[PDB]
RNA sequence: GGAGACGACGGCGGGGGCCCCGGGCAGAGUUCUCUUUUCUUCUUAACGGUCUAUCACCCUGGAAACAGUUUGUCUGGAGAUAGGGUUUAAUGGCCGGAAGAGCCCGACACUUCUGUCGGGUCCGGUGCGCUCUCGACGUCCCUUGAAAAUCCGCGGGAGGGAAUAAUUCUCACGCCAGGUCGUACUCAUAACCGCAGCAGGUCCCCAAGGUGAACAGCCUCUGGUUGAUAGAACAAUGUAGAUAAGGGAAGUCGGCAAAAUAGAUCCGUAACUUCGGGAAAAGGAUUGGCUCUAAGGGUUGGGCACGUGCGUGCGGUUAACAACCAACUUAGAACUGGUACGGACAGGGGGAAUCUGACUGUCUAAUUAAAACAUAGCAUUGCG
RNA sequence: GAAGCCAGAGGAAACUCUGGUGGAGGCUCGCAGCGGUUCUGACGUGCAAAUCGAUCGUCAAAUCUGAGCAUGGGGGCGAAA
C-alpha cells in the first residue's frame, strides 16, 4: 500500500538512529583499543620481529 | 528557575569620592526595566550594596550585562563623568569603572 | 559631534590632559590634592 | 591530511621509517587530545577524549620519534 | 616634513584605507622617522597610529518603515509605481495555488480521506480553475463527501 | 566506442556567495529628554575520508470506474501507479586540514632591542531578492550551431604465468627527477592613440543600503578624491537656468521655442482594417497620513489483538482537530491635515485628414537619413 | 498576449461560448550600449582639422564588439552613397 508522511519520516528517523548507533559503537571500539593499546604495541613488535 | 549575578565594580572612583554609589543604586532602581516597563522589579530583579563601592545584581530573568554597562554609561552622562569614567569588563559578569589614560603636561 | 561625515574618535585611543582632569575635578568639587592624580598620571 | 581511527593503524605509522617527527595537540573546551605524526606524503591525525590511557600512549609510541607537545602560540 | 609614505604603509598594515588612517599631529617627527613596516607596527601598537572607525549608516529609518509596511502602512493608491502584475506577478500567485491545491491533494490521498479517482477529478478541476484557494478546496471535498454519503444512504 | 566536443531564448528547482531579521559575549558612539538603543568582530582554503543529494536504470506485479503528474500535458501492456533497491551529479552535513591560523577585547612591560600573558571567536531565521553555477523541461530554424592534440573503457586472445613457490597486481606505503623565460607599474579628464599632462577615442570583469517595477533619477556605506589660475565688484550685451497681471498665436514664411500631458488603480474607448491591429485611441473618477478589519501559507502528530523500537491481522476517514513556525501582496472601513498627496525625482500632449515608402533594416566618417538602397513576394532568361 | 493545454457551459458530432494556463513575435515603452533627428543651441585662431548640451532613433535582433585571418590600385570592397 502507499505509505503516509509520518511512515517515511519514521523510516528516516530509523535511519538516523542506527547511522548514530554505528557511529557510538566505532567510538566505543577506538576507546577499546586506546585501553589495550600495549598489548597491541607488543603485538606490532613481534610481528615486525 | 536561573540565576544571574552582576557587579558593577566602583571601589576607586567611590574611594575618590568622584562616583556617589547610593546615587548610582536609586538610578538603577528606578531606570532597570522589566517586560519594557520601568519600576516593575519585584522579586525578578534585586539591587545591593556588598561593600567597597561595588554594586550587586542578582537578576531571574534573561537580563544582560549590556544593558547594564548601558545604564551606566548613561549615568556617566547625567553625572558628566563620560568623559573621564570608563566602563571595562573584567571578568565574567564584572564591569569595573577606572579612569582614562592620563598624560603628565 | 560631526557623526554626518565622520565617526568620532574612541575616548581610550585619546590620553587625557592631566591639567584637563584635575579642572573638571575641581569645577564638579573635587579635591585633587587629597586622592593624587599626579601619582596616576602617566609620562 | 588524513585521519587514523585504528589505534594499531596509527601505531604502525608511528613505527614506519618516514615518520619525521610527532606532536600532541590539547583541546580543553573541547576535551580531546590529537596526535600528528608527519609522515612523508600524508600527515595522520588520531582524535582521542582526554584521558589518562591517552596520556600513556606516549609510552606505547616509539622512543626515536621525536614528540613535542603543541605550545597555544604558534609563535613565528 | 611629508608623511605620504607613512600613511600608505600605516593604511597597509591596518588592512584600511588612507581615509581612514588617523597619524598623530604631535608626534610627526618620531612617526616621520619611521620608514618601515616593522616601525609603522611599533608605532600602530604605541598608538601614534590609529584606525579610524566607520562612518555610521544606520538601518533604524529602514526598519521602522518595514514595520509599518508589515502592519500595513505606505501601500496606497499614491504610493504604488509598478503596474500590479510588477508588483506582485499573476503567474506566481498561480504557481503558489496550484502548489498548494496539488499538496493538499496529495495529502488528502496518502491519508486515505479521498480515492484515487476523486483524487484525478479535483486534480483536473483544480488545473482547470474551480478552486481559488485551500478552504475552497476543502468545501468541495466536503461537499463530495456529503453527496456520497447520501447516495450510499439512499442505496 | 566514449570523453575532449560545443547554438540562441523562456520560465522552474537545488547549491555557494551577497543582501536582510532575531538572540548572546566584547568594544565603540548617543544620552536636555527618549532609546534593554545604533554601529563594529564573530571566519574556515586547496586536498582527502564518510553520509547523503533531480534524471535515469533494476526487481515484484499487471492498470478503464484509466491512472500518475509539471507553473508549463506529458508518461504508461514496448509494463504505468505502488512497494523495495542501484547508480551520474556537491559550491550540502560531519570529520581530518584547524585553531596552533586570522580577527576582536583586556592586563602588564617597554630609551631601544623588543614584546609577554589572559578572555573569546557562539546560536538561529527568512526570501517572486541580486549574482554565479548545476539539473530537469520547453521554444526556434529553407539557420541545426569547430577541429586536433590527449585520456579512458570494451571486443579479441597473442604472449606470459605457481607450490625449487610464482606474480608482467590500473591497491596501499616508500625512492628519484621536473629545463627556458614573462612576472615592476599605468590601463587613462596625466603613464595608449589623437604634434600635448588635449572635455575626443580605446576590449573585459567583481558591483552594497534606501526610495522605486527597475544595474532610471536622488541620497548614503566601503574604497577614493577634494584635481582642474586665484581675489574683489555685480554696468551694458551675452551663455545657461527661471517667473510674470489681463488677453491667449493677435507673433512668425512656418506654434520655431517654451508651456501643457505624463507613474499607478478603476470606468470607458470610434472610423478604418490584411481581423493580427488601431489602443496607453478618445473622454472620465481617484492617489497623503494614521488606526483597524478581512483574505491569500508551511511543518508535525490517529486506535486495538498478538510476536517483540519494528512485523502482521484488523478497525476509521469530522485531523472538518490540536501544537509550533512564517512572509509579502490584495481588498474593505473609520479617523485626520490640506493651497499641494506619482508633493522632489521620475514621467505619452491629444485628435481630423492628405501625399509618400509595405513593414524591421542600411548609406553619403567631416553640410543632404530620405519617396534613395536592401528586403520578402512575383516575373523572365541561360545551363544536364 | 500567438500556438499548445485544463475546466465549465451547449451541440448527434465537427465545432461554439466563457474563465484560466502558457509565453511566440526580424512586436512594443524604456536603462546601459550602438547611432545621430532637431535647436535662429554652445563652440567658430575650439577642449576638438567635426568637440559639448538638451532633444531624438534603436534596444533580444538584418543588435553591439575584441583578437586572429583573407581581399590591394588596370585593383579590392560596396543593403549602390
Amino acid at each position: 500500500r502507499r505509505k503516509t508522511k509520518a511512515e517515511r519520516n519514521r523510516i528516516k528517523r530509523r535511519k538516523e538512529e542506527e547511522r548514530k548507533r554505528k557511529h557510538e559503537e566505532a567510538m566505543k571500539r577506538k576507546q577499546q583499543q586506546l585501553e589495550q593499546a600495549k598489548k597491541i604495541a607488543a603485538e606490532v613488535e613481534e610481528r615486525e620481529r | 528557575k536561573v540565576t544571574k549575578k552582576f557587579i558593577i565594580n566602583a571601589s576607586q572612583p567611590a574611594s575618590d569620592k568622584i562616583f556617589d554609589v547610593s546615587a548610582f543604586e536609586k538610578f538603577l532602581n528606578e531606570r532597570i526595566k522589566v517586560d519594557g516597563r520601568v519600576g516593575n522589579l519585584g522579586d525578578v530583579i534585586k539591587i545591593s550594596q556588598i561593600g567597597d563601592g561595588k554594586v550587586e545584581i542578582i537578576a531571574h530573568n534573561d537580563l544582560s550585562g549590556r544593558y547594564l554597562k548601558y545604564l551606566t554609561k548613561k549615568f556617566l552622562k547625567k553625572m558628566q563623568l563620560r568623559d573621564w569614567l570608563r566602563v571595562v569588563a573584567t571578568s565574567k559578569g564584572v564591569y569595573e569603572l577606572k579612569f582614562y589614560n592620563i598624560v603628565n603636561d | 559631534k560631526s557623526l554626518k561625515n565622520r565617526a568620532i574618535i574612541p575616548r581610550k585611543a585619546v590620553k587625557k590632559p592631566l591639567s584637563q582632569l584635575e579642572d573638571h575635578l575641581d569645577q564638579l568639587g573635587v579635591d585633587t590634592e587629597a586622592i593624587g592624580l599626579r601619582a596616576r598620571a602617566q609620562t | 591530511p588524513q585521519e587514523v581511527s585504528d589505534i594499531k593503524k596509527f601505531i604502525e605509522i608511528c613505527r614506519r621509517k618516514d615518520a619525521s617527527s610527532a606532536r600532541i595537540k590539547k583541546n580543553p573546551k573541547t576535551q580531546q587530545i590529537k596526535f600528528k605524526v608527519r609522515c612523508q606524503r600524508f600527515l595522520y591525525t588520531l582524535v582521542l577524549k582526554d584521558s589518562d590511557k591517552a596520556e600513556k600512549l606516549k609510552q606505547s609510541l616509539p622512543p626515536n620519534l621525536q614528540i613535542k607537545d603543541v605550545p597555544k602560540r604558534n609563535k613565528r | 616634513v611629508n608623511l605620504r609614505t607613512q600613511k600608505r604603509l600605516a593604511a597597509s598594515v591596518l588592512g584600511c584605507g588612507e581615509g581612514k588612517v588617523w597619524l598623530d599631529p604631535n608626534e610627526v617627527s618620531e612617526i616621520s622617522n619611521a620608514n618601515s613596516r616593522q616601525s609603522i607596527r611599533k608605532l600602530v601598537a604605541d598608538g601614534l597610529i590609529i584606525k579610524k572607525p566607520v562612518t555610521m549608516h544606520s538601518r533604524s529609518r529602514a526598519r521602522e518603515l518595514n514595520l509599518a509596511r508589515r502592519i500595513g502602512r505606505h501601500r496606497g493608491f499614491g504610493k504604488r509605481k509598478g503596474t500590479a502584475d510588477a508588483r506582485m506577478p499573476q503567474q506566481v500567485l498561480w504557481m503558489r495555488r496550484q502548489r498548494v491545491l496539488r499538496r493538499l491533494l496529495v495529502k488528502y490521498r496518502a491519508s486515505g480521506k479521498i480515492d484515487k479517482h476523486l483524487y484525478h477529478e479535483l486534480y483536473h478541476l483544480a488545473k482547470g480553475n474551480t478552486f481559488k484557494h485551500k478552504r475552497a478546496l476543502v468545501e468541495h471535498i466536503h461537499r463530495a463527501k456529503a453527496e456520497k454519503a447520501r447516495e450510499r444512504q439512499i442505496k
